């Protein structure tokens, strides 16, 4: 159980973490979701602009204490 | 123009199964048929084929010895604008703006794509609206952005008297003429304009490079 993160957006709520260094973000990523009643397509999740995805590792990205995830939603336009 | 088979892939590709089912993967987006499925005719773009889509291009720049070019997320111009330089300054992260020769940079107005090309060699930023609409502050908050990268990330300061904007008149460049293909001019006016080839497209070409597009995407290529 390595490190924490805070996980902030518009209107969505901050939520901290304490996530695994090696374990998928994916959860993180779902559990949010979940306490935001949102649907998981429904967010894009970046972590200092770059995309997050589902498969992605604290670990991998080099993630540090502390850092910030940020949550958008999907933009449309016509 | 396309094959049989390329059609084929393309309709099984638009319709008919799992929402939710991976398409394709890179760039680190994932997409997905729901997102596909925004380049059915007359549907608008979500952010995850204009980010993907994005990314092609600048694969493509650089397997055919085109500009050096550097892609912004279409986030990334609300949160500029939201929370200031301070919001977007690790954004561009293992990347020094200034060694790219052109840097495209989408813009989401409210249910509307925009765009501007950002051109070092020319120090210049052009404005593109398929739907006329003048860019005029769009384009002085990012070029403040570029102003405060230089003085941030290679501590000099730039020279803002050398710097010009227009944003393009809709006479100038082509404009839509149904109410959802702006995030396929947007898509478009970056293709061209990063090969540095004249805008010779129209609407009229819109409808294949749409069907055309899902391709680009599935095999993470372009034509």
């Amino acid at each position: 159980e390595y490190i924490k993160l805070k996980v902030i957006g518009q209107d969505s709520s901050e939520i901290h973490f304490k996530v695994k260094m090696t374990t998928h973000l994916k959860k993180l990523m779902e559990s949010y979701c979940q306490r935001q009643g949102v649907p998981m397509n429904s967010l894009r999740f970046l972590w200092e602009g770059q995309r997050i995805a589902d498969n992605h590792t604290p670990k991998e990205l080099g993630m540090e204490e502390e850092d910030v995830i940020e949550v958008y939603q999907e933009q449309t336009g016509g | 123009e396309l094959t049989e088979d390329m059609e084929k892939e393309i309709s099984n590709a638009l319709g008919h199964g799992p929402q939710d089912e991976i398409l394709s993967s890179a760039f680190k987006l994932r997409i997905t048929r729901g997102d596909i499925q925004t380049l059915k005719n007359y549907h608008w773009l979500n952010d995850e084929v204009i980010n993907f889509y994005m990314n092609l291009l600048v694969e493509r720049n650089k397997k055919q010895g085109y500009p050096a070019l550097h892609v912004f997320s279409t986030f990334f111009y609300p949160k500029l604008k939201s929370g200031g330089y301070q919001a977007v300054k690790r954004w561009t992260k293992g990347v020094n703006l200034f060694e790219q020769e052109i840097i495209l940079v989408p813009i989401h107005r409210k249910v509307h794509w925009s765009l501007v090309v950002i051109d070092l060699r020319k120090k210049c930023l052009k404005y593109l609206d398929s739907m006329g609409q003048k860019g005029h502050r769009i384009c002085e908050i990012l070029l403040q952005y570029l102003q405060d990268e230089s003085k941030t990330k290679r501590n000099s300061d730039l020279n803002l008297l050398e710097w010009t904007h227009h944003s393009m008149k809709p006479h100038e460049i082509p404009q839509q003429l149904n109410g959802s293909d702006s995030g396929m001019f947007t898509c478009k006016y970056a293709d061209y304009i990063s090969r540095d080839k004249p805008i010779t497209f129209t609407q009229h070409q819109m409808p294949l490079f749409r069907k055309k597009m899902v391709w680009e995407i599935l095999h993470q290529q372009l034509l």
